[PDB]
């Protein structure tokens, strides 16, 4: 079962690529030393083979949001607005391990050596939340295959073989966004502002001297300057959600998580409002089901997840999490 | 090399010379040696050094600035800044509700290279006349022009040699004109005054890329402006 | 609550973008040779995917105020308008570290890698202001989300396509005001869209956002105070897709205001101290 979630990003997308990268005042990502490099955390990039010129395929950059990131995102919306309301309406109580395994695939960092008995595999695989995301102490396989967010871009013409041939962006899709820290005690100005600090003006003054003693001279003070590379907004992305012999309840759960997908953020940089997005279209095995009012279609999936929400107990999450 | 500027804001404007007098009077009872370092006194006596002043007080729109030239002067500002800040903090917390004193710091490198085209550099409040001979040169424009030429040049070479970097010795300067003529008093309510030029314009073939102080009474805060700020700017 | 406000600038807005840019004249903005350079300070420009070329989507240069600027602007407006005057009485005087944590993110740099206990996170995110602006030493998630200021532009129409069929802007969006060094600035007289969003809000948090929005017309956004730039007014605050603004202010959403007012009465210094101490 194949799902293709085509979205447009309202705010810019920052999913931080690990790597202490550096930036100058105008471009030159990771310059040579002595040009006064500034710290730079770039957005997550996937190298991708692409048709660069006629007959030549090169490994080129393309900035993505990771499939692991949005696997955990889909699992998170699934659990916060469907699963947790079900377990509050029936009063079912999860354990610490059951909660942590339902959100993270494991209760501890040690998976168990034994494999689960086949009845437990069949019952858990049949269960929609467990089937979509496996794991646990006995390392269950899940039915969900969450692919990364590629933009609809020339670097992904080799990726989008079927469909999405139009709406192709030629140029780069990143902008460097600069954030500075400022010290408020440097910027306060007035003593009527410092009448709310206990200790008066002399305490604020003494902190100014601490920072002056740091300015002459490794406890970090304040007032840093940073840049972070972001993916530019308004561009169409594609999400691929593949399923592995799914029950109708698992697909209905995915569509239940998918309808509210917009409230959440496909990114990091929470405070900067990075990750806001609107779903342009959703296709089940290629068929378009998406409307402005969520998903229009797939009624057997919605009915199956309706009957699977009912009778969903905590004990499924408890038994799977419990280590041998 | 580099010159350090440290800016102190009392919430009110204080002139550079009376700030120098206030800094002298505030820490006089205790911490005398730091004052000797700040004011370029002799190590043994109270009188000042005849050489270039590594540490010179400067204007600030909300108070006073300190300029330290070279590694030694920057170190003098580095060891002098918090004690000086603490002194104005206790002085301005003793009377009134109290004010909060805010600072800034900046390490500007100095540089120069010769260019085959003249460049317009203005200066404000630069002293020029100190003796009766200097008055006699100032009466006639022909003999006053070359005196101002030599004064501007020898100030550039002096603060070069003091900062520890080499200046090309083929520079040709020129002086176009000054907007006003005014006197400078060393101490208030003294009959002695010294002549000074206001908004003088000089033209040098080379470029200057730092803080460059010209003429007499440099530690009092006269005749320095930042040559980086004027550069390509009107 | 996905709060959205339109704000129209009445003076130029100059959110100075970092760059070593130089200008000659209005004909050429960045000259290839070094003839008659004059240092240029760009304000914020955000590249955007837009429909230029009648069908194809291309990155389009656009000019904004960053959401981190406006995040601190929201911070200072509520803190300097609501938190400070409600906080100054009844004692409850903030620590200078709690000050620095209120207006910046943290009190210091190098925030401690030990996380905070859940009771800490539960009562901080239930505080109207502390949970809005997270961080501190143990690095709280802030429920409040602040957008960038998009001018209501045909180059940004893919971002704001639903509610705005008309009042679209096309043509030049900047002009270089000279004063020598010349600063390229956004033209006065723009409608702008600001999106404030909140995830799982207590009513006092969004009430603080509304109290802050009411007094937002005092402070200047992205503006040199020497140049008196960034003056603006507010028309069209839509709360949850419904229009809750007038000339006198909000005039609606009285439950959020009632909750925030009770919350303001209950404001305490002790939760500021527990937000700001570095439990290292």
């Amino acid at each position: 079962m194949q799902i293709e979630v085509t979205v447009r990003n309202i705010t810019p997308i920052f999913s931080a690529a690990p790597g202490s990268n550096y930036i100058t005042i105008d471009g030159t990502i990771n310059p040579p030393p002595g040009v006064s490099r500034f710290p730079l955390v770039r957005t997550r990039m996937m190298y991708v083979a692409a048709d660069v010129g006629d007959g030549v395929i090169k490994s080129v950059p393309l900035q993505i949001v990771p499939g692991n990131t949005m696997r955990s995102l889909l699992r998170r919306t699934m659990l916060k607005h469907v699963i947790e309301p079900a377990l509050v309406e029936k009063g079912n109580k999860l354990s610490i391990g059951a909660y942590a395994t339902a959100y993270s695939g494991n209760a501890t960092g040690n998976p168990d050596g034994v494999p689960s008995s086949f009845d437990e595999i069949a019952t858990m695989r049949a269960h929609p939340f467990i089937g979509l995301f496996g794991g646990g102490p006995r390392m269950l396989e899940g039915r969900l295959m969450v692919d990364s967010l590629y933009p609809i871009h020339t670097n992904a013409e080799r990726i989008l073989g079927a469909g999405y041939e139009n709406e192709m962006m030629s140029g780069p899709i990143t902008q460097v966004v600069w954030a500075r820290r400022m010290d408020p005690i440097l910027n306060l100005g007035s003593s009527e502002d410092v009448e709310v600090i206990n200790g008066g003006a002399v305490a604020a003054n003494g902190w100014i001297q601490d920072l002056l003693a740091n300015s002459k001279a490794n406890g970090r003070g304040l007032k840093a300057f940073n840049a972070h590379e972001v993916v530019i907004p308004g561009l169409k992305w594609v999400w691929r959600i593949s399923l592995d012999r799914p029950t109708d309840a698992q697909v209905g759960l995915v569509l239940l998580a998918l309808n509210k997908m917009t409230n959440e953020r496909i990114a990091g940089g929470h405070s900067k409002d990075y990750g806001r997005f609107v779903i342009d279209g959703v296709s089940l095995n290629g068929e378009q089901v998406w409307s402005q009012s969520g998903i229009t279609g797939g009624e057997q999936y919605f009915d199956a997840v309706a009957e699977a929400i009912d009778g969903l107990s905590s004990k499924e999450f408890e038994q799977f999490a419990q280590s041998a | 090399m580099f010159v350090k500027q440290v800016f102190f804001d009392l919430g009110a404007r204080i002139h550079a010379d009376e700030a120098r007098a206030l800094v002298a009077k505030l820490l006089d009872d205790t911490q005398p040696g730091l004052v000797s370092a700040l004011m370029n006194y002799m190590p043994a006596s109270k009188t000042s050094k005849t050489e270039f002043p590594l540490v010179q007080f400067s204007n600030f729109n909300q108070g006073f600035a300190l300029l330290g030239f070279g590694e030694v002067g920057a170190q003098i500002l580095s060891d002098a800044t918090p004690i000086i800040h603490d002194a104005m903090a206790k002085l301005f917390a003793s009377r009134g509700q109290g004010v909060v004193v805010q600072v800034s710091s900046r390490d500007v490198p100095l540089s120069c290279e010769k260019r085959p085209y003249g460049l317009q550099y203005t200066v404000a409040k630069m002293v020029v006349q100190k003796k009766h001979e200097h008055r006699e040169r100032l009466a006639n424009p022909e003999t006053g022009k070359v005196f101002l030429e030599g004064l501007f040049l020898r100030s550039l070479e002096r603060q070069a040699a003091a900062v520890g970097m080499v200046l090309p010795r083929d520079l040709v300067v020129s002086f176009k004109g000054a907007e006003r003529v005014s006197s400078v008093k060393l101490r208030p309510d003294s009959t002695l005054a010294h002549g000074s030029l206001r908004h003088a314009v000089f033209e040098v073939n080379a470029r200057l890329g730092g803080l460059w102080s010209v003429g007499f009474l440099l530690s009092k805060g006269f005749g320095h402006i930042n040559t980086d700020l004027q550069l390509g700017q009107g």
